[PDB]
């Protein structure tokens, strides 16, 4: 969690 | 049967509130613990109210295809208003039949012409709980000047949301204030369709993609999804669009 979505797309 | 009261929203109640939202659809089935939602159900079934009720109390309740949670319409008082496509003007036979006024909106249901409409692209309309606020107001109200932007952000914070977990999440973390959606969250609303198509094909594929779906990150990168491995398909990606939810 953050805004930086690490880890939610590729 | 799904309510959402925007006095005193937290983070935590919209997550409920989407939960319950999801919770709403039928399935057809799970893939990769991914609920995938029916192509087809008949008229009497497809259809389902969310209610949401701004700080004034007022309420408007929404419309939606349970088998794709596209948005077909809204009702607020005594005036129902549905989307100008053959999908809304289906649904307008089953919902909001008592409303007096019926009134036809001056766009379909799709982001361009909501765009073009509201003279806007969605990086530039705020969201958040205070947001979602607005929109209601506006709406229950119909400015016809401000409806198609409040209509864009009504969509992302219950379609867009119900569908992936990081448009949910960003949303429901600006409780009192609002943001910008960054191009990630607009590349995933874009995506939902080629997404949902291509994890569908990984499941009888041994969790290949056959096409390539490139999204936008968080960062701003181009990035290619491939498989089921993606970040976007273990930890995102919420419903799936079923393939055959159009010939």
């Amino acid at each position: 969690d953050d805004d930086m979505g690490f880890g939610l797309f590729d | 049967m799904v309510s959402f009261r925007l006095s005193g929203a937290t983070s935590s109640s919209y997550g409920v509130f989407i939960s319950n939202l999801r919770k709403a659809l039928p399935n057809e089935r799970k893939l990769y613990d991914i609920p995938l939602l029916r192509s087809s159900l008949p008229g009497s079934q497809r259809y389902a109210l969310i209610h949401l009720t701004n700080y004034a109390d007022e309420t408007i309740s929404v419309a939606i295809d349970v088998t794709n949670v596209y948005i077909m319409g809204y009702r607020a008082g005594d005036t129902s208003y549905f989307f100008n496509e053959a999908s809304a003007t289906e649904a307008a036979k089953y919902v909001f039949k008592d409303a007096m006024r019926k009134v036809t909106l001056p766009y379909s249901g799709n982001y361009e012409r909501l765009q073009t409409a509201a003279g806007k692209i969605r990086e530039n309309i705020p969201l958040g709980l205070p947001a979602l606020d607005s929109a209601i107001t506006t709406l229950f109200y119909y400015n016809a000047n401000s409806a198609a932007s409040a209509l864009m952000v009504l969509i992302q914070s219950t379609s867009e949301a119900a569908r992936y977990k990081f448009i949910e999440q960003q949303i429901g973390k600006r409780v009192d204030k609002t943001f910008l959606p960054s191009l990630a969250i607009i590349s995933l609303e874009n995506s939902w369709s080629a997404l949902s198509k291509q994890i569908q094909i990984a499941s009888t594929n041994n969790g290949q993609f056959e096409s390539p779906v490139v999204l936008i990150n968080a960062q701003n990168q181009r990035v290619t999804i491939t498989n089921v491995d993606a970040g976007v398909v273990t930890s995102n990606i919420a419903l799936l669009l079923n393939r055959n939810n159009m010939a």
